[PDB]
RNA sequence: GUAUGAGUAGCGAAAGACAGGUGAGAAUCCUGUCCACCGUAUGACUAAGGUUUCCUGGGGAAGGCUCGUCCGCCCAGGGU
RNA sequence: UAGUGAACCAGUACCGUGAGGGAAAGGUGAAAAGCACCCCGGAAGGGGAGUGAAAUAGAUCCUGAAACCGUGUGCCUACAA
RNA sequence: UUAAGUGAAUAAGGGCGCACGGUGGAUGCCUUGGCACUAGGAGCCGAUGAAGGACGGGACUAACACCGAUAUGCUUUGGGG
């Protein structure tokens, strides 16, 4: 048999480093207490990493499993991808560039 | 000013051990065992103090 | 004190805040507006229990001029002023009440500015 | 203040126009001149 | 193509607050009330110049120095 | 990045009132057979199920190096120029 | 029990090795396009309105191409099935 569903969101308009914070408030706890963490942080990045731990159990519930309480998140990445490029009007005629960054989000969720 | 050389690989990773999140203050409910924060009024429950508040 | 913004804004935001809590007698806001008006919703309901007014023409300044609040007719459409209100209402609930007369709880951030909110009410 | 690029309609088709390109044996080279690069806009 | 500077400087003169709406999602959209600013002008009419930005109904990938259900933005129809 | 500046709707987009100056951008598979249907999500995006010899060939689509950014771990590091 | 002496292990984080991904398009292979020439043709077009263009023509029409109020085409002579 197998274990561990995936489930990942491509290019999402959020800035790599602050993602990486949240991300580090949820590796090897229980689903239970992810999901409740994740509700009381004000940050932009919280309203995205619950849709894909959403999106993960929902795929460990409907493909394979059971034992929606006995799942703990193990691994989480952060991978950077493709970033836009502007411009902008500096003063005395010059200018100066600006990156427009994206990143890969994953969570893998074994049983235990 | 202006900086004198490349900071290393090393000292953006000897900065950072303090740009870190933390939570505070997550309790159970007593109405529904939802973590929930403390001194803080429900949401999903309405039940501070065992009292409904969230009354129309 | 809690200094918000210049002086005459101050004393803008308490009178406009301070009207309501006397229509609608519960308020969502800030922490520090909220402890603001604990102080002067405090300070004007005891105006509200001598009624001479003197309770008349000093709760002349911090309750805005005419804001109607009106869910009554007999055969009229007859109006509370947002003070007659309080001469009418709110003096004779606490008369066996001392100070104290509002409540503060803490709901949630707000959306935009992670600014923690506030319901006030009174009893 | 006053920068310079002000337009309007009878300067720039009485200056940079077509009936002064055909009027000189110097107009004329300024539009076989653009005709060998096959330059679209010939003038105004 | 990608770093370091660094999640730093900046976010381009001005007064907002609450209730009720719509919506997966609201300080930033709609409505209501009160408050405030200009008032030889931040009010009205036209000449250049711009060339469909005008109106009606939808949409939220990029633009908007934040958010955005909104827009002088994108789609479709229509007006001199 | 070669070969015409131009293998692609190039003397075009763009820049200057004008004379003039002037780019970047090729490749799925043999066959579009370009993922019916189910689940999460407002959508984007994903996990099954299929087409296919191959989907880690899913349209930014042959192969996919280096700087650069991450995850896990066998060994070491808080009296040291 | 007292006294004297000798003292390991844990890492907020970091270094090296290994293993696995992401960004980015080098390298490998390929050809619609070019470069330099050979042999033959041809070496002018125009008031009977030229070169170059603007505007228009389709069921749907933004662009290219082709065509001109007989407008994605008309007549005739041969080819072709
Ligand atoms: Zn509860």
């Amino acid at each position: 048999q197998i274990t561990s569903a995936k489930a990942t969101a491509k290019t999402v308009r959020t800035s790599p480093r602050k993602a990486r914070l949240v991300i580090d408030l949820i590796r090897g706890k229980s689903v239970a207490d992810a999901i409740s963490i994740l509700k009381f942080t004000p940050n932009k990045s919280a309203g995205i990493i619950e849709k894909v731990l959403m999106s993960a159990v929902a795929n460990a519930e409907n493909n394979f499993d059971l034992d929606v309480e006995s799942l703990v998140v193990s691994e989480a990445f952060v991978n950077e991808g493709p970033t836009m490029k502007r411009f902008r009007p500096r003063a005395k005629g010059s200018a100066s560039p600006i990156n427009k960054r994206t990143s890969h989000i994953t969570v893998v969720v074994t049983e235990k | 000013a202006v900086p004198a050389r490349r900071t290393s690989k090393a000292k953006k990773a000897k900065r950072r051990t303090h740009y870190k999140l933390t939570i505070k203050g997550l309790n159970a409910c007593s109405n529904c065992g939802e973590m929930k924060k403390s001194h803080h009024v429900c949401p999903a429950c309405g039940h501070y103090d065992g009292k409904d508040v969230m009354s129309k | 004190r809690k200094l918000g913004r210049t002086s005459s804004q101050r004393k803008a935001m308490l009178r406009d805040i301070t009207t309501d809590l006397i229509i609608n007698e519960r308020i969502v806001t800030t922490e520090a507006r909220a402890k603001e008006v604990r102080s002067t919703v405090e300070k004007m309901i005891t105006l509200g229990k001598r009624g001479d007014l003197h309770a008349r023409r000093q709760a002349a300044t911090f309750v805005r001029n005419e804001v109607a609040s009106v869910r009554e007719e007999d055969e009229s459409i007859v109006v509370e002023s947002a003070l007659q209100k309080l001469f009418n209402d709110l003096g004779p609930r606490f008369a066996e009440r001392q100070g104290g007369y509002t409540r503060i709880l803490k709901t949630e951030p707000r959306r935009g500015d992670a600014a923690p909110m506030v319901v006030i009410e009174f009893v | 203040m006053k920068r310079t690029y002000q337009p309007n309609k009878r300067k720039r088709q009485k200056v940079h126009g077509f009936r002064k390109r055909m009027s000189t044996k110097n107009g004329r080279r300024v539009l076989a001149s653009r005709r060998r690069k096959g330059r679209k806009v010939i003038s105004a």
